[PDB]
C-alpha cells in the first residue's frame, strides 16, 4: 500500500491560526506582543462623580514548544550503504538497492510526521486554551462591566453552579430535538470575542465570503450535526498555500547582536456550515490524522465526578418518622423490622447491578491507630486563649483518714 | 564581547585579576568559553490598537 | 477492638458515616475557535546523530512557538456526549493500614490482630511478606471484569444529622467553604474554612453539620488533610483529598478570571492503567476536566437504605418514596440523570 | 413582600380534618401532629428547605 | 502629548452624544406609568368623576 | 489497550450483544433507524485490494 | 461470554399474571415468593 500524505494547509484547522516562518527561533528569549485598548465614556449628572476615559495596556508573551520524530537504519543496511566489504557486485547491488529503498520509504513517513503533528499540536494548545461554555456564557451575559459587589457575585456563582449542573451532556441528553442543539450552537459561536483583522489572504468559500472559524468534532458528532441540524453552505473552499517568512537583517541584526533586543489560493474539498450568522468550517479529522497510528485522538477527554451518600443516619425527630400509608411495607413479625436504625446503603453499579455498603466496610477506616492520635490536637489546642474556668468536674481528690 | 570596534586603545597591560574590587563586573576565561557564542535576543511581534 | 467486635457481629455503634467516591467518564468534546486565534511560528529542523543497537538513529527536532492574539477569549469548548464510564462504581473500602508514621499501639500483637481482621472482608490489603523499605503495594489479582475499581473513603459524623443536606449537591466536609467567597481581604479563606465563631457561609443558621470533620484539628481534618500527611505512605488515591486541603490561591486577580483559570483542563489526580485507582504517577500527562472540584461540592447519586423501596413494582421506572419508617431514599441529583441505565 | 404565619392553631374542632384515615401514620400511640404547630417551613432562593 | 490630547478630547466630545440618549431614557422611565394600571384605566373609566 | 479499557469494552460488548439481537423483527416500526444501522454495518468493513 | 439469560419465571402462578385483560404481572416479591422479570433478548417476541 502507498501511504497518503496529508498537507497541513488543505486541512480546515489552518483557519484557526496564522503561520509564519522564523529561522532564528532558537535564539529568542522572550517574544512580546503589545496591546493598546481604549474605552468610551458616558456623561451624567446628579449625585454621580464625573468620569474620565480610561486606556488599557496589555502585554502577552510567546510560549515555545517543539516536535520530535525518529528514523532508524539497521546495522546491515548501514554496512551496505557505507560501501565497506564490497564483493560479488551482481548479488550485493540488489541488497544495496533494497537498503536504499527502505531508507527512502522510512524518510518519507518521517518527513510526513511533522505535517501530521502540526494539527495535533494545534488541537492540544486550543484544548488547553478553551474555557467551558457553561461557565463562559452566563458570566459574559449577566455582569455588564465587572467589579461586582458581594451580592451580585454571589448570585452569579449560584447561577453558575445551577448551569454547570444542568447543561453538561447537552448533545446526548436532548438528542431527540434538533432545535435546542442548533440554538446552543449559535450561543457557542456568538459567545466568543473575535481577533485582529490585519492579514493579506484569508480562507474563503467558492463565492468569496470569508469564513470565521473552525468547529472541530468527533466523526459521530459530525454526522449527527450534519444529518439534520446544520445546513450545508458549500463543499469547497479556498486556502492559502504560502506561509510568509521573515528574518532580521540590516539595523535589526546589529540591534539584536549588540543591544540584545529586536523589533519587526487552491480549491480544496471541505464542508462549510452556517451557524447563527457566521460561516464556519466543520472538521472531524480522525481518518486523515490519527488513523493507523499509536496515539490517542483528543476531544475524547475525561471528567471526574464525586458521589456522596449517607450511611447510618437515624432521624432523631419523632415527627420525621412518618409513613405515606398505613399498610405500605407489612411483615409477619409482631415488630415491624424497619423502625430499627439503618446500618447500610444500597446503590447501583456501573452495569446496573445492586450493591451494598454495610457498616463492616468501615473497619478499614475507624479500626486504625489514627483514632487515638490526639497528641497533635492537644498541642495545637494548648496555644489558644484560655480563661480560668472552675474545675469541679475535672478534679480528683485524695482521702484524709476521716 | 559585543563585537563592536574599540573606541580607544588601552595602555599599561598588567595583571588585571589583582585589582578585582574595581569595576562592576569581572569575567576571566582561560582560552575560550561557550558563553562567548550566544546571540539570544528579545523580539517584539507588533502592537495592536 | 470493641468496634471490630460490634461491626463484625451486627451491632450499630453510635456513629454515622458519609462516603465519598470519585468516578471517571469518557466524554466526546466539541471545540470552536476564531480566525486569528493563534499566531504560529515555525523554526528550523535540526537532526541529532544518535547510536543504536547496531546502527544509527536520527532524531529530527523542530522548535515552534504560539501566541494567543485575542483580547478576550477566542476558543470555547464544551462536553457534548457521554461514552462508557471507564471506572467501576463498586464497594471497595479504603484500607488505612497502608499508612505508616502515626503513633502505634503498645502491644504489637493487638496491632497485628487488628490488621488481620481488617484484611478479612476486603479486596485491597498490604501483602503478607510486609516488605520493609518498600511501597506497600496491594497484592495483584486476576483479570478485572467491569473496569477500574474506585475506592470509597469514610468520614465519621453524628447520627442525628439533617438528612436534607444530602438530598442536594452538598459538601462532604460538613461545612461549605472554598475559594469562591472573598471581596474584603486576603486572609479570609482560613476564616471561612476553620473559624467557627461565625456561621456557615451557605446554610446561614449554624456553624457546621458535623463537628468531627470540620474544625482545624478534628478527626477528619487530622486524617484526610494533605498538610499533615498521615496517609502519605498510601499508594491509593483518596477521593476526598480535594475537599479538605487548603488550596494555594493568589488574590491578585478577581474572582471570575481566577475561576475561569481554574475551570480549564487540569491534570489528572488518579491512575487509568492500574486496577485500584492509585495515586498520580509522576511524569504522566493526562488532562481531565474537573467539575465539582472548583466548586468544592459533590453530587448525591440514587441511593437508598433498603432494596425494597429502591425499585417499585410496575415494570418500569424505579421508586420515588422519600422515607418510609426509618429508612430513606435520596433521588438522583447528579448530572447523570438521563444516562447510566438501570 | 411575603407574609407567613407560624403558631396559628385552628381553634374549631370541625376544622381539624384529615383527607384520609391512614395518611401520615407513626409508631407512637399519640400522633405527633395533633399538637399545636411551632414553626413554618419554606423554600430558599436555591430550593433548599 | 498632542496625540494623547486629541485622543482624550475626541471621546470627551463623544460622551455628550452618548449621554443625551441616557438622559432621555432616564426621563422617559421616570415619566411612564405602568401598563398594568394604565390599560384598565383607559377602558373601565370612560370619562371620569 | 490496557486492562481497564478492555474490561469496559467487554461490558459494552455484552450489553450490545443483548441489545441488537433480533434487530429487524424487533424495531420494525422505525424505518429510519434500520437504515441508520445498515449504514453503520456497511461502513465497518475495511476494503480490499 | 459464559453467561445465561434469565427468562420470565415466578414462584407462584398468582403474580405471574395480573387482572387487567392485557399484560402480565410485575410484582417482584410478595411475601416469600419471587418473580424474575425477563432479561433475555426475547422481550418483544414469543407471545404470551
Amino acid at each position: 500500500n502507498t501511504l497518503n500524505f496529508v498537507r497541513f494547509l488543505e486541512l480546515g484547522l489552518s483557519v484557526a491560526c496564522i503561520c509564519t516562518k522564523f529561522p532564528e527561533l532558537a535564539y529568542v528569549r522572550d517574544g512580546v506582543i503589545q496591546f493598546e485598548v481604549q474605552q468610551p465614556m458616558i456623561a451624567r449628572d446628579g449625585p454621580h462623580p464625573v468620569d474620565q476615559p480610561v486606556h488599557n495596556y496589555m502585554v502577552k508573551r510567546i510560549h515555545k514548544r517543539s516536535l520530535s520524530a525518529a528514523f532508524a537504519i539497521a546495522s546491515e543496511a548501514l554496512s551496505l550503504l557505507s560501501n565497506t566489504y564490497v564483493d560479488g557486485t551482481e548479488i550485493d547491488s540488489s541488497l544495496r538497492i533494497r537498503a536504499i529503498q527502505q531508507m527512502a520509504r522510512n524518510l518519507r513517513t518521517v518527513l510526513d510526521s511533522f505535517e501530521r503533528g502540526t494539527a495535533d499540536q494545534l488541537l492540544g494548545v486550543l484544548l488547553e486554551k478553551a474555557p467551558p461554555l457553561s461557565l463562559l456564557s452566563p458570566i459574559n451575559k449577566f455582569q455588564p462591566e465587572g467589579h461586582l459587589n458581594r451580592v451580585a457575585r454571589a448570585a452569579l456563582l449560584s447561577d453558575l453552579k445551577r448551569r454547570v449542573c444542568a447543561d453538561m451532556f447537552f448533545m446526548t441528553r436532548h438528542a431527540r430535538e434538533p432545535r435546542l442543539i442548533s440554538a446552543y450552537l449559535s450561543d457557542m459561536v456568538s459567545c466568543t470575542q473575535p481577533s485582529v483583522m490585519v492579514s493579506r489572504i484569508t480562507h474563503t468559500n467558492t463565492r468569496g465570503r470569508q469564513v470565521d472559524g473552525v468547529l472541530v468534532t468527533t466523526a459521530t458528532l459530525k454526522r449527527q450535526l450534519l444529518q439534520g441540524i446544520l445546513q450545508i453552505d458549500d463543499t469547497a473552499a479556498d486556502v492559502p498555500v504560502t506561509y510568509g517568512e521573515m528574518v532580521l537583517q540590516g539595523t535589526n541584526l546589529v540591534t539584536a547582536l549588540v543591544m540584545g533586543k529586536a523589533v519587526r489560493n487552491a480549491r480544496v474539498p471541505a464542508d462549510l456550515v452556517i451557524v447563527g450568522d457566521k460561516l464556519v468550517f466543520l472538521e472531524a479529522l480522525e481518518r486523515r490524522v490519527y488513523q493507523a497510528t499509536r496515539v490517542a485522538y483528543p476531544l475524547i477527554g475525561n471528567i471526574d465526578i464525586t458521589f456522596i451518600m449517607p450511611m447510618g443516619v437515624f432521624q432523631a425527630n419523632s415527627m420525621d418518622r412518618y409513613t405515606r400509608h398505613a399498610g405500605d411495607f407489612s411483615t409477619v413479625s409482631e415488630q415491624d423490622p424497619r423502625q430499627f436504625p439503618p446500618q447500610g446503603i444500597f446503590f447501583y453499579n456501573k452495569d446496573g447491578i445492586l450493591t451494598q455498603l454495610t457498616l463492616r466496610d468501615a473497619m478499614g477506616t475507624i479500626c486504625h491507630s489514627s483514632l487515638l492520635d490526639v497528641e497533635a490536637t492537644l498541642v495545637a489546642l494548648r496555644q489558644q486563649h484560655l480563661d480560668r474556668q472552675c474545675y469541679f468536674g475535672v478534679y480528683v481528690a485524695e482521702g484524709t483518714e476521716d | 564581547p559585543a563585537g563592536i570596534i574599540p573606541t580607544g586603545n588601552v595602555l599599561s597591560t598588567i595583571e588585571v585579576c589583582a585589582h578585582r574590587c574595581i569595576f562592576d563586573f569581572f569575567k576571566q576565561i582561560r582560552s575560550d568559553d561557550n558563553s562567548l557564542y550566544s546571540a539570544q535576543f528579545d523580539i517584539l511581534l507588533g502592537t495592536y490598537c | 477492638i470493641s468496634l471490630t467486635h460490634q461491626l463484625r457481629t451486627g451491632f450499630h455503634p453510635g456513629i454515622a458515616f458519609t462516603v465519598v467516591r470519585q468516578d471517571r467518564f469518557a466524554t466526546e468534546q466539541l471545540l470552536y475557535a476564531e480566525r486569528a486565534s493563534e499566531s504560529y511560528f515555525v523554526g528550523q529542523i535540526q537532526v541529532h546523530h544518535h547510536d543504536a543497537i547496531g546502527g544509527v538513529n536520527f532524531t529530527l527536532t523542530q522548535p515552534r512557538a504560539h501566541v494567543d492574539l485575542g483580547v478576550g477569549y477566542t476558543a470555547v469548548c464544551a462536553t457534548a456526549a457521554l461514552r462508557c464510564p471507564l471506572t467501576d462504581m463498586g464497594n471497595t473500602a479504603q484500607n488505612l493500614f497502608f499508612s505508616r508514621g502515626g503513633v502505634p499501639m503498645l502491644h504489637d500483637n493487638v496491632t497485628e490482630s487488628l490488621r488481620r481482621i481488617t484484611a478479612s472482608g476486603g479486596r485491597l490489603n498490604p501483602t503478607e511478606p510486609l516488605p520493609i523499605f518498600g511501597g506497600l503495594r496491594p497484592a495483584t489479582s486476576a483479570g478485572i471484569a467491569r473496569g477500574q475499581a474506585s475506592v470509597c473513603e469514610f468520614v465519621a459524623m453524628p447520627v442525628s444529622t439533617d438528612l436534607q443536606y444530602f438530598r442536594t449537591a452538598c459538601n462532604p466536609r460538613g461545612r461549605a467553604s472554598g475559594m469562591l467567597y472573598m471581596g474584603d481581604r486576603d486572609a479570609d479563606i482560613e476564616a471561612i474554612m476553620f473559624d467557627h465563631t461565625q456561621s456557615d457561609v451557605a446554610y446561614t443558621d449554624r456553624a457546621t453539620l458535623n463537628p468531627w470533620a470540620s474544625q482545624k484539628h478534628s478527626y477528619g481534618d487530622r486524617l484526610y488533610n494533605g498538610t499533615y500527611n498521615l496517609t502519605g505512605a498510601s499508594p491509593i488515591y483518596s477521593p476526598c483529598f480535594k475537599f479538605f486541603t487548603p488550596a494555594e490561591v493568589n488574590t491578585n486577580c478577581n474572582t471570575l478570571d481566577r475561576l475561569l483559570m481554574e475551570a480549564k483542563a487540569v491534570a489528572s489526580q488518579s491512575s487509568t492503567d492500574t486496577e485500584y485507582q492509585f495515586k498520580r504517577p509522576p511524569g504522566s500527562t493526562e488532562m481531565t476536566q474537573d467539575p465539582c472540584g472548583l466548586f468544592q461540592e459533590a453530587y448525591p447519586p440514587l441511593c437508598s437504605s433498603d432494596a425494597a423501596m429502591l425499585r417499585t413494582a410496575h415494570a418500569g421506572e424505579t421508586g420515588a418514596d422519600e422515607v418510609h419508617l426509618a429508612q430513606y431514599l435520596i433521588r438522583d441529583a447528579s448530572p447523570l440523570r438521563g444516562c447510566l441505565p438501570l
